[PDB]
DNA sequence: TTAGAGAATTGGAGAGTGTGTTTTTTTTTTTTT
DNA sequence: CACACACTCTCCAATTCTCTAA
């Protein structure tokens, strides 16, 4: 009978604490009947847990706080009972696959890893870190399965705070240790490990970091990566290990680990949306709006924020095996905004990654193969040209790459695939990917003698497959500076007004990008198809006049995609000399800065070849 | 979340004014913009400073103790009372001088491209400047950063520079 | 017709026997430097 | 070495079979 039942050595009524907790779900409605709203969302969605607020428990009733604190085993077992009692006599004929959970929780950390005590154990608390690690999911039985290897006699057992009371003797039959346990007859539930740092802006001065072992169970346990930083509720528990594993003698030092109740992540950051966009891409000049949105934090190169919009939008992909996949490279000194450009850009698109080419790299760019540390099984680590196969990847000093991994970015550009000849393992894998690329010079500063490739030294034939080139030399005017050092000067005196303003600009960029994804699919006029054919035959007409070259049919693939990333831009959806005009004026624009050499002018086999045609006939 | 403060020498021989400072110290532009104040400690034989030195570090020896300078500097505990209560202050810049900051930054700038073919500088020099005034203003323990902190982080770099050259 | 006293068979307590254990450096070689 | 597990054998006594009286 549940009236007499007592905590063990507490004194706190069961049945009293489940009637508190009734009426405090039944009564409590100030966060600004809120708990029966969440009862109705359960009923409706069809997730078996409830989350509760600490905070809200106490505020309506100090003495149930006290109690879910301390003898959290019982009280939250004495909450599950409530809230299920309550939720099947409302909604009385909803079916779930559980009984509901109830998951307590604290909005903020209670203790940290450094203050734990044994004072703790047992009790319930709340701590914030970072994730290192998490295992593989363990199943652990619920209910074991015997069978009479004898006479095929089937019984079940309950687990017993994890022993089996085997049965030592069959009830059909009468043979003794014939029962033996059918592993995949049995119940079993999930179960995970997970290592929890504490967080870097947490730790004390100058100190190596502390950690705690988490086990989160059932549906729990798929919620965390690692590398995420959450505020974990859960149960501070205390466990013997045994001295070795064939003998039951135990360490009198106990092991501890927290039974997780609850998970709130702390670094996380539809047609209300359509409408805006719809009307917004038919307002004028939104190609400048939101070439200009691109970065607000950096003095503005208008022909390289236009580049990466449209690289951004991207062309149509359709099938024969040309890319949609627009590629950008930027140029110039170390000091300059293209890393701030490449960040920004990593942060804004989905299946986005950053890295760096030199050889000490966070990711790699290639696929390598290597023995999981945690679990010493081979895994094929992709690299991130192939982890960004439906987004763009950014290479950060691109022109210290070795050699090989310049076979690899000329492999997956070329061929959009990238080759696997591990040992055992041969494989195809794909890498539709944009990639966005920041080089260096060879010198410490930009040699304004010497041609783009003969400054950043990187292959003509990796060069050709670049889209588009752009340069981040800034001039010596005053014209450009002043203005340069007072946008500086503004950007320190930031404010937070402007900050939440530039953070809707770029999460509707986010929006519109996703939503132009998502469904826009631009084809070619027949006035655009004659735009880009006789632009491509002017092109020629430059070069081809006084015996030399100007141009090559791939450029017509550039401004082709440069068209149709425009169209989708302005959401148009047909191809139209608009665009057209756009992509050729775009592209000019970056031979203009990239292809120009500086006695002759712009020269196209400059990317064609190592050096030009000048140098061609000096030698 | 520490303040490097970095000592290099020359990868060959003696330092050399003919050469670039990349070609002296063989390290990257990527470390060397990093920093706020590059400064050349230089060392010329010099007859009367390096028999005053000679002195000192002999006295030092025979005596095992500084000798007597005929000036009293602060003790480090006081010094170190001194610091932690000169950068408890926050200061904040006015906007007021924002104009002023901004006519020292670009006349530095257009005095390296008259002068010095336009030797590196960028927004990160501004910001440099920003940051050693307000460490003056802490110094100072003015929570006001005035003309008298940015003439003083402005004449603390061209000295640094100055020295290079 | 029930059940209780004497003899034989089966359950299991426990006495006795046997088993298993408590990153580091120098050198080579191919490829890449 | 020596301290826990793992396994077998033996003896002891508790239950059930058989024959008798209430
Ligand atoms: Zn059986």
């Amino acid at each position: 009978l549940g009236q007499k039942l007592v905590i063990w050595g507490t004194d706190v009524n069961v049945a009293a604490c489940k009637e508190n907790f009734q009426r405090f779900l039944q009564r409590f409605i100030d966060p600004l009947p809120l708990y029966m709203q969440r009862l109705g969302e359960i009923n409706v969605i069809g997730e078996p847990f409830l989350n509760v607020n600490c905070e809200h428990i106490k505020s309506f009733d100090k003495n149930l706080y006290r109690q879910l604190i301390s003898y959290p085993q019982e009280v939250i077992p004495t909450f599950d009972m409530a809230v299920n009692e309550i939720f099947f006599d409302r909604y009385p004929d909803s079916i779930l696959e559980h009984q509901i959970q109830v998951r307590p929780f604290n909005a903020l950390k209670t203790k940290n890893m450094r203050n734990l005590n044994p004072e703790d154990i047992d009790q319930l608390i709340t701590i914030s870190g970072m994730v290192i690690r998490t295992s593989q999911l363990i199943p652990e039985m619920q209910e074991a399965f015997f069978q009479c290897q004898v006479c095929a006699h089937t019984t079940r057992v309950e687990m017993d705070r994890g022993r089996i009371a085997e049965p030592s003797v069959c009830g059909r039959c009468h043979t003794t240790h014939s029962m033996a346990l059918i592993h995949n007859r049995s119940l079993f539930s999930d179960k995970q490990m997970i290592k929890l740092q504490e967080s870097p802006e947490d730790m004390p001065a100058g100190q190596t970091p502390h950690t705690v072992i988490l086990f989160a169970h059932n549906d729990l346990v798929d919620k965390v990566q690692p590398g995420d930083r959450v505020n974990v509720t859960g149960i501070y528990r205390a466990v013997p290990i045994r001295v070795n594993p064939r003998v039951s003698n135990v360490k009198s030092v106990y092991k501890t680990h927290i039974d997780v109740i609850h998970y709130r992540k702390t670094d996380a950051k539809s047609e209300k949306r359509v409408e805006l966009l719809k009307e917004l891409s038919r307002k004028p000049d939104i190609y400048e709006r939101l070439a200009s949105a691109l970065a607000p934090s950096i003095y503005e190169h208008e022909d390289i924020k236009k580049g990466i919009l449209l690289q951004l939008f991207g062309g149509t992909r359709k099938d024969g095996k040309f890319r949609a996949e627009i590629n950008i490279l930027l140029c110039g000194d170390p000091g300059t905004s293209k890393s701030q450009l490449l960040q920004y850009v990593y942060n804004l698109v989905p299946r986005g990654q950053y890295t760096s080419g030199k050889g000490s790299s966070a990711v790699g760019l290639t696929a390598y193969v290597m023995k999981d540390p945690e679990t010493r099984q081979l895994v094929l680590q992709t690299g991130a040209l192939v982890l960004s196969d439906n987004g763009i990847c950014c290479i950060d000093e691109f022109d210290k790459m070795n050699e090989s991994t310049r076979s690899v970015l000329h492999e997956v550009m070329e061929q959009q695939t990238l080759s696997i000849a591990k040992a055992g393992i041969i494989c195809q894998l794909n890498a539709r990917t944009s990639v966005l690329a920041a080089a260096n010079p060879i010198e410490s500063q930009w040699n304004p003698k010497k041609t783009t490739i003969e400054n950043i030294q990187l292959p003509h034939t990796l060069l050709s497959r670049f889209d588009l080139i752009f340069l981040l030399l800034d001039p010596q005017d005053e014209a450009y500076d002043r203005r340069l050092a007072h946008h500086l000067v503004a950007l320190y005196y930031q404010s937070e007004e402007q900050a939440e303003e530039e953070l809707l600009d770029m999460a509707v960029l986010k929006d519109y990008i996703a939503y132009a994804h998502s469904t826009i699919m631009p084809r070619l006029s027949e006035e655009a198809s004659q735009a880009l054919i006789e632009a491509y035959v002017d092109m020629r007409k430059i070069g081809s006049s006084r015996g030399m070259v100007s141009a090559y049919p791939r450029q017509l693939e550039s401004l082709i995609r440069l068209a149709e990333a425009h169209a989708k831009v302005r959401l148009s959806n047909k191809v139209e000399a608009i665009d057209v005009e756009e992509a050729k004026r775009l592209h000019r624009e970056a031979l203009k800065q990239s292809a120009t050499d500086p006695r002759t002018g712009i020269v196209d086999i400059s990317i064609l070849t190592t050096g030009m045609s000048a140098t061609s006939r000096k030698r | 979340r520490c303040s490097i403060l970095a000592a290099a020498n020359p990868a060959y021989g003696r330092y050399n004014p003919r050469r670039s400072l990349e070609q002296n110290i063989q390290l990257p532009a990527a470390l060397l913009s990093r920093f706020d104040l590059l400064w050349l400690i230089q060392d010329r034989p010099d007859r009367d400073n390096d028999l005053r030195l000679a002195q000192h570090i002999t006295y030092v020896h025979q005596h095992s103790r500084q000798p007597p300078s005929q000036f009293e500097p602060l003790d480090m505990k006081l010094m170190r009372r001194y610091i932690a209560m000169c950068r408890e202050k926050q200061p904040m810049v006015p906007e007021s001088l924002a104009d002023y900051i901004t006519a020292a930054y670009v006349e530095m700038r257009r005095e390296a491209w008259a002068s010095k073919d336009a030797t590196y500088t960028s927004a990160r020099t501004l910001l440099a400047i920003l940051r050693l005034s307000t460490a003056l203003a802490r110094l100072r323990m003015v929570d006001v950063v005035e003309k008298e902190d940015v003439n003083e982080a402005i004449r603390l770099m061209e000295m640094s520079k100055d020295s290079l050259l």
